[PDB]
């Protein structure tokens, strides 16, 4: 299979299959994102979500965040994904989080990025300075983080002021990750995606790991991508049988533009390729994406 | 500003 993404990219004809998914991509409607209420409530005019796939607040005043849930009936996992969230925004995050019963955030933008904020400062970076979201009747407060060169997994702990229930989070936050861009290496992002399975966020035993960046749609979408693509592999019987051009096309059934750039998409396969060795085997000496990662 | 791709 490898052999067969060097021919495509002998021809350089990304930007052609890029294209092609682009136009073969779903097309649904986002009645509920357009209307009047919720201009303030998406971050981009042209990024919102499906009526039939947006997530729901469970609150009644309105019940609209920009969040879709992606659900992958063949691989048996879902994902919640979303815009960054905005100043007013940020006590649906967690109410969404909350009442999706969510055990794992990951984040695949900055707060600045070129000089914009792209995204709000939505979790606490004190351990002394908890946050309260009032209109939401949360408080996040933080407990603990782990820096690494390239990536932070912060160990949150929201609660919920009226029933007076806890939850410990889980944050993975990809600091290197650029809008647009591509990781640093496959090695890179592999390390990354492993560390968040092991954590158990992704297990079915809790709701849907909730996936983000500036808009949620293209860096978030290479990492679903790359991990549903993987998750296939180790069940189809036939590993070489998953197609990625179709699972993306599949994805977008639930959101739009998943994947932003070509150069994106390239990675996505590099990195399934990459991380298919892991799955597929890895040699005799497994573990070693964890020493070419270069964490600290 | 208000769009995500330009």
């Amino acid at each position: 299979m490898e052999k067969e993404f060097e021919q495509i990219d002998k021809s350089g004809s990304w930007a052609a299959i890029y294209q092609d998914i682009r136009h073969e991509a779903s097309d649904f409607p986002c009645r509920v994102a357009k209307l009047p209420k919720n201009k303030n409530r998406n971050r981009y005019r042209d990024v919102s979500p499906f009526d039939h796939s947006r997530i729901k607040l469970h609150q009644e005043d309105n019940d609209y965040i920009n969040a879709s849930l992606i659900k992958m009936e063949e691989a048996q996992r879902s994902y919640i994904l979303t815009q960054g969230p905005l100043p007013n925004t940020c006590g649906h995050f967690w109410e969404m989080v909350w009442e999706q019963k969510s055990r794992g955030v990951v984040m695949l933008n900055r707060v600045m990025e070129k000089g914009s904020l792209k995204c709000a400062q939505y979790w606490p970076q004190k351990e002394e300075k908890e946050m309260i979201f009032e209109d939401t009747n949360l408080k996040l407060t933080l407990i603990s983080e782990d820096i690494k060169s390239y990536y932070t997994v912060r160990q949150l702990e929201l609660e919920n002021l009226t029933t007076q229930e806890t939850r410990e989070i889980l944050h993975f936050h990809y600091t290197t990750w650029p809008a647009f861009g591509v990781p640093e290496s496959p090695a890179s992002f592999l390390n990354f995606l492993f560390k968040v399975r092991e954590s158990g966020s992704l297990s079915p035993e809790h709701g849907p790991v909730v996936v983000h960046a500036s808009a949620g749609i293209g860096r978030s979408g290479t990492f679903c991508l790359a991990d549903t693509c993987l998750l296939l592999m180790d069940k189809r019987k036939d590993p070489s049988s998953v197609d990625i051009k179709k699972v993306l096309l599949e994805m977008r059934k639930f959101r739009m533009g998943l994947i932003a750039t070509a150069d994106q998409l390239r990675f996505s396969y590099l990195a399934v390729i990459e991380g298919a060795k892991f799955i597929m085997g890895d040699s005799s000496v497994q573990d070693q994406w964890k020493e070419l990662s270069h964490e600290d | 500003k208000e769009y995500y791709k330009v």
